[PDB]
């Protein structure tokens, strides 16, 4: 589940099973070696300190995988990404989504 | 067109609401017209099969009891030798357990097999104008403050009455005909207990009723030419059907009906509205139809007040049934087929049907 | 004809709950109300309630709410649609309620009201 | 300014109760919810559980009995007690703060909503491993 | 019912396409527990293939079951004289 | 109401064959004829044909015989008997026939003829 785009372009990294109800996904980053770090804490807003270029798909769409859209990729984005999804029909997820990392040229 | 409302002078007609004609005739007419509108639709005798049900794909909380079950079962094809394993969704008020493992059956299979209403026909009321035959006349009492029994000093003859929408509502009669100036109560004998008190008020209170799931209907072919419309998947979230009434307008209309009802019991009496006492589900709760779906909406949020001698909304929940037993006959149902999309209907409550309590013991 | 038969007499304990049956036969059960009245010695009659067995809408007396409960059971049969059962589940039984209990039905004439109870059950005495 | 300090043995023998503590900086423990995050090597991390005073101490129902979480009001810490060290829990561990928040999708009075969590800030991790 | 059809006892030439098929199938008896294996002849414009082996079904079974005309009645035209009513 | 929806625009090769759908909804389909007309640029309108969808009897223009073909598909369903589909399989496509193609239906008044085409499809342009 690796993806590699040239630096400066855009990328769509996807995760999670198809959507059943309304969902409030969250999105995590893991630079190799260190602790993780929060990226998106709802569908489409991020905490302070975490910049822009981290846009996400909304949760209101039904029957839609949980994606994360980046524009203007750079070498700092060379890390691991994770979805942690909270579907309002399927029960709560005590384990994260599948590890789908991203490296740049 | 232009029905001849002809006024008459110097006439005192003795009207009576309660020993009237034209109502048992209308009731027999509407139930016979109900019966004739189901004969060409299909019969569901091949569906009384042992269903294997389970819970819907949902985060089941223990306090909230799910009103949907996911039931799969064998069913014949149009080819009589072969059978198919199909699945559908039913409401918990339509299936019953047969006794570990879980097996369900429909609620009516030990009483009567019954008819899916063929969904080209619809259930909204259209106005019916009753007309007298030749050699008969229809009188209309044009008085305003007319409680419904006795002399009416201003009558008028009509060839054909105005638009009567036949609605089926149990309490809180909807889409009715308003009053003129006041809120009018009426009874046959108000000091009796067994006779209902009919209340009709002047300005209506609007009510917004919805179910917010979108069912996807699917066609399961039973045999040659006969299809059965089942509920497929719920896309999006599952939620409970409900209705909204404006709180300030409801409080104002209850204030008006208390100010009217104090004229018959003394002014210094404390009027207390309580919820329904009990019985079957079609009388304990507000039952109606909305776009071809039968709602049973709880009513304890409205009829709960105590009135002494001196932008918010009320949300009241509902439960919906697919198998009805309207008019309470012995061998009938109607399996109402599901409707695609979310369902919203806006109507205007014009009246109420009340009942006193048969009080002894020094009750103030 | 019209018959109203009840269940036999019972002896219960204070705080328990009695359940009185009332089987009606000989008329179309889904039409006429069924009233329940009691007879306490040395206090005269006292009404309890009524039930319309088409749907099951009830009404109880004001001094007995939260104690009494009435159900009905129709005859889902197209061969004998006449018979039917009414019930009373009288709970909160105290030593004052030693009495006789009748289930009655109104007359069938046109100018009969609802309260002129014509047909009477045999009555069931409870002693606590 | 917050930064957390995980502390544990690291090398554990099997059939033993793993314990681990988390020293705090900046803010104390009681005023927010805390959570324990496990991550085995080269895969998805899994969430163990989250704690707060007044009964807000739900665990992973997969574990649910093999682990008990606890609080340290006295020393301003928060602890982990694991029981029955298998071969699977050889992983890096994290104590991490969490903030709640309600996703509302229907009528509010019908209990038609839920509470999603998210770990905002993290510690450094502790690579606990089991040997024989 | 799922009919098992075959070709009629005939010198089948490839150019001439036969308008008759010989179809055999189960059918219920008047005794509901037992069934009989019967055979009949149908026209090719009345059966359709269900998809080696060959199995056919009738042409109308996925649209409408339908009625055999009971053959005491006939279909020749008799003359009808239309008449006006009085007035 | 009455709706006539078509299929989307297509680009085909000379000598190939296009197949234009035309779904009609909102009326009893087994009654009224469906006509097919085309619009070539710089030559005005030009009729193609008509089809009576009760049985399927067609009629084509004289200059287009041996190229066009029209079928229909009824709604064998007693629940929505209104909708229906007409088809045109226009074969022998040459570079002159780059055009827009409309499927039309006549009016519903009594003194309406057959050729006063009231209800129109959205039209489908083909380019070869
Ligand atoms: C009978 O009456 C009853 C009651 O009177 C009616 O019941 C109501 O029914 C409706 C119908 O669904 C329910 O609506 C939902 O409401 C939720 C909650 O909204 C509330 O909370 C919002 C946020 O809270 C704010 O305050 C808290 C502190 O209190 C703070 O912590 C928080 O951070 C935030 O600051 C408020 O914004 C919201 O206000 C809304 O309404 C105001 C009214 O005038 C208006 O002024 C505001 O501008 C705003 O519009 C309200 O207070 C909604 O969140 C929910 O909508 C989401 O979910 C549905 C389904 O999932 C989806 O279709 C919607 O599009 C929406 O999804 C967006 O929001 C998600 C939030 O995370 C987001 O994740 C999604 O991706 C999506 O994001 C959108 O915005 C983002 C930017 O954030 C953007 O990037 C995206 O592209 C996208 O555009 C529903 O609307 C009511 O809750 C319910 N009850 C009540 C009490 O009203 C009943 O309907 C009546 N029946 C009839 C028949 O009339
Ligand atoms: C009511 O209950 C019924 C009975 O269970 C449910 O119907 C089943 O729902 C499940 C959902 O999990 C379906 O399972 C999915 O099947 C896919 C294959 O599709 C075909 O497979 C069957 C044979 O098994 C065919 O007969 C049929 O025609 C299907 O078209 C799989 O690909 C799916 O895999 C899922 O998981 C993997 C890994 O987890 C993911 O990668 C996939 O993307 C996918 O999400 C899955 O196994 C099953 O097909 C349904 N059965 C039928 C008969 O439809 C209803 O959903 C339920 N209703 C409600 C409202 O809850
Ligand atoms: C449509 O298709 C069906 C199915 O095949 C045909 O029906 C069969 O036709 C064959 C013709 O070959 C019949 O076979 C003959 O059966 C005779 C015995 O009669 C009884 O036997 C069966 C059991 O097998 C009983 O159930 C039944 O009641 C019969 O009454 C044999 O004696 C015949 O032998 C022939 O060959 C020998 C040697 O070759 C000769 O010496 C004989 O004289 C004779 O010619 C033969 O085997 C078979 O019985 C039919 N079955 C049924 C159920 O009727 C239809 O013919 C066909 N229709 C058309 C129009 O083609
Ligand atoms: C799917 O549904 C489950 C329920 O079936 C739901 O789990 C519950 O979520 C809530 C909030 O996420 C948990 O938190 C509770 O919140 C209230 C309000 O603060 C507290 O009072 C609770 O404390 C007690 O209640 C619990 C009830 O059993 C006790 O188990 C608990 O130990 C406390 O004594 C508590 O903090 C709640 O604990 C869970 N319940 C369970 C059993 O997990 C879940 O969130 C839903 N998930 C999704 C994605 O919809
Ligand atoms: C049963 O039906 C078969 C056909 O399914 C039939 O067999 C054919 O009979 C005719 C006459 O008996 C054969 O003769 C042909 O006659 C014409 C006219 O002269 C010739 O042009 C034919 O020459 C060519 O046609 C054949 C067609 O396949 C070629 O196979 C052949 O090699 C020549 O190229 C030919 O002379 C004809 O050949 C047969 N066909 C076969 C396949 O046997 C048979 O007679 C019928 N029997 C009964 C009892 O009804
Ligand atoms: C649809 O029809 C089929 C066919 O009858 C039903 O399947 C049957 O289900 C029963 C269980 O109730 C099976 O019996 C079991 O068989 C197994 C052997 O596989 C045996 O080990 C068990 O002890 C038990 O006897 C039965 O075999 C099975 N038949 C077939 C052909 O599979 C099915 O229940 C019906 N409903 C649905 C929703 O599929
Ligand atoms: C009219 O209003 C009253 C009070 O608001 C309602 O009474 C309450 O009804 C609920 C539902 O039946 C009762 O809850 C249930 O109690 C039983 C035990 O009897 C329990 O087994 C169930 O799990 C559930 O908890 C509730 O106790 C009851 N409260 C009182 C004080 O009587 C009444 O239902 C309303 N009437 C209608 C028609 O809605
Ligand atoms: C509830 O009932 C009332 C009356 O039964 C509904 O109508 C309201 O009152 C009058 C009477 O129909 C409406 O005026 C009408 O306007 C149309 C168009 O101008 C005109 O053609 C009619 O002859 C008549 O004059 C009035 O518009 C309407 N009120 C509103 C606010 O629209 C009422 O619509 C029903 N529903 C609700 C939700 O109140
Ligand atoms: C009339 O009804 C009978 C009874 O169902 C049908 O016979 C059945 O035909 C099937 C083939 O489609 C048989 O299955 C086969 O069984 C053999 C064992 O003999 C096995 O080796 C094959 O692999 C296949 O499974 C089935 O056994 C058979 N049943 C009986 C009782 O004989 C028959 O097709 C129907 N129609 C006619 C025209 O007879
Ligand atoms: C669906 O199956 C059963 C039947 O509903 C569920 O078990 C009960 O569910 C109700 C709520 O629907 C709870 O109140 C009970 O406590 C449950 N009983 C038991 C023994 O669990 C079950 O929870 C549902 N879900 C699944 C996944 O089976
Ligand atoms: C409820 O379900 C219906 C499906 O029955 C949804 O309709 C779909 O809407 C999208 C967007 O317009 C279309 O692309 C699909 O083609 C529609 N479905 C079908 C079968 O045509 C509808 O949007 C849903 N509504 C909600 C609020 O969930
Ligand atoms: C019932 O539905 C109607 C229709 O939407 C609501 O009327 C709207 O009310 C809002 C809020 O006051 C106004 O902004 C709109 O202009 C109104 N629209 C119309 C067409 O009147 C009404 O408020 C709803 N009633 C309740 C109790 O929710
Ligand atoms: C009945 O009406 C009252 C208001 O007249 C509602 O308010 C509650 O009343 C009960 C006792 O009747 C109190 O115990 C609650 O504290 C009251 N609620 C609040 C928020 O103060 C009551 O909700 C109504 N009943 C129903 C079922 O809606
Ligand atoms: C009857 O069975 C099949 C089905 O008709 C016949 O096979 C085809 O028959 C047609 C004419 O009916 C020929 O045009 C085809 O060329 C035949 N195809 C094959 C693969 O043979 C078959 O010939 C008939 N007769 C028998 C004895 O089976
Ligand atoms: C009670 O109050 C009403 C209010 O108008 C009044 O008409 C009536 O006379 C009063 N009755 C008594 C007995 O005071």
């Amino acid at each position: 589940t690796f993806v590699s785009v040239a630096p400066g372009q855009t990328a769509r990294i996807t995760c999670g099973e198809e959507s059943l109800g309304s969902r409030s996904v969250i999105w995590y980053q893991q630079r190799p070696g260190q602790a993780p770090s929060l990226i998106i804490y709802n569908n489409n807003d991020r905490p302070s300190g975490i910049p822009d270029r981290f846009s996400g798909s909304p949760g209101s769409t039904f029957g839609t995988t949980a994606t994360l859209t980046i524009t203007s990729v750079e070498a700092g984005d060379e890390a691991d990404y994770y979805c942690h999804i909270w579907d309002s029909r399927r029960p709560t997820n005590w384990v994260f989504g599948e590890g789908t990392t991203l490296i740049v040229l | 067109p232009n029905p001849q409302e002809i006024h008459l002078e110097n006439v005192t007609e003795e009207f009576n609401m309660w020993k009237n004609n034209m109502v048992e005739q209308m009731h027999t007419d509407i139930i016979s017209l109900w019966d004739q509108s189901l004969k060409p639709c299909v019969k569901l005798t091949p569906l009384c099969v042992t269903l294997q049900c389970t819970n819907v794909t949902n985060n089941i909380t223990d306090d909230m009891r799910g009103e949907l079950k996911n039931c799969s079962f064998n069913m014949t094809t149009e080819l009589r030798d072969k059978k198919q394993k199909v699945y559908s969704l039913f409401y918990r008020l339509d299936v019953v357990q047969i006794n570990s493992n879980k097996e369900y059956r429909l609620i009516n299979c030990n009483t009567s097999a019954c008819t899916q209403a063929c969904p080209k026909v619809s259930f909204e009321p259209i106005p019916i104008h009753y007309c007298a035959p030749a050699g008969f006349a229809i009188l209309k009492c044009k008085d305003k403050k007319f409680n419904g029994t006795g002399p009416c000093p201003s009558v008028s003859t009509v060839q054909c009455t105005h638009g009567i929408k036949p609605v089926v509502s149990t309490q809180l009669l909807l889409n009715g005909s308003l009053a003129e100036e006041e809120v009018m109560i009426r009874s046959e004998n108000i000091t009796n207990n067994a006779k209902n008190i009919l209340v009709q008020f002047n300005t209506p209170v609007q009510i917004n009723c919805t179910r917010p799931n979108n069912n996807t209907r699917k066609s399961i072919r039973i045999g040659p030419g006969q299809a059965f419309y089942a509920t497929g998947d719920i896309i999006g979230d599952i939620r409970q059907a409900h209705c909204n009434v404006s709180k300030a307008t409801w409080n104002e209309t209850l204030g008006k009906v208390v100010k009217q009802l104090r004229k018959h019991f003394g002014n210094n009496t404390i009027i207390r509205f309580a919820n329904s006492s009990g019985g079957d589900l079609e009388v304990t709760t507000h039952s109606f139809n909305c776009g071809g779906e039968f709602f049973y909406c709880n009513t304890s949020g409205l009829f709960n007040s105590t009135w002494i001698s001196n932008n918010d909304s009320i949300t009241l929940p509902c439960r919906i049934k697919q198998i009805i037993n309207m008019w309470q006959r012995i061998g009938q149902c109607m399996y109402a087929p599901p409707i695609q999309g979310v369902i919203r209907c806006v109507s205007n409550i014009t009246g109420l049907i009340l009942t006193r309590d048969g009080g002894s013991t020094n009750s103030t | 004809q019209v018959q109203l038969v009840q269940s036999g007499a019972v002896i219960k304990t204070p705080g328990s709950s009695v359940k009185i049956s009332c089987r009606a036969s000989g008329y179309n059960f889904r039409d006429y109300s069924i009233h329940w009245v009691r007879l306490i010695p040395d206090k005269g009659f006292e009404w309890i309630g009524w039930i319309k067995p088409l749907w099951g809408a009830v009404s109880y007396a004001r001094q007995l709410q939260g104690r009494v409960s009435m159900t009905r059971q129709l005859s889902q049969d197209p061969d004998d649609p006449d018979w039917g059962v009414a019930y009373m589940e009288f709970s909160g039984l105290t030593p004052a309620d030693t009495a006789e209990y009748f289930c009655v039905r109104r007359g069938s004439c046109d100018y009969c009201g609802d309260f002129p109870w014509q047909y009477w059950g045999q009555g069931t005495v409870v002693v606590v | 300014q917050v930064h957390l300090q995980e502390s544990g043995p690291g090398l554990v023998k099997p059939s033993e109760t793993l314990s681990l503590t988390c020293n705090v900086s900046g803010t104390l423990v009681r005023d927010n919810y805390w959570s324990w995050i496990r991550q085995p090597l080269g895969k998805q991390p899994e969430w163990i559980g989250y704690v707060h005073d007044s009964g807000d101490t739900n665990y992973n129902p997969s574990l649910k009995s093999r682990v008990h979480l606890s609080l340290d009001k006295s020393k301003n810490l928060v602890s982990l007690r694991l029981t029955g060290v298998t071969a699977a829990d050889s992983a890096i561990y994290y104590c991490a703060t969490t903030k709640h928040g309600r996703r509302i999708y229907g009528v509010v009075a019908f209990k038609e909503w839920f509470t999603y969590f998210y770990m905002d800030v993290w510690g450094k991790g502790t690579s606990v491993t089991v040997s024989s």
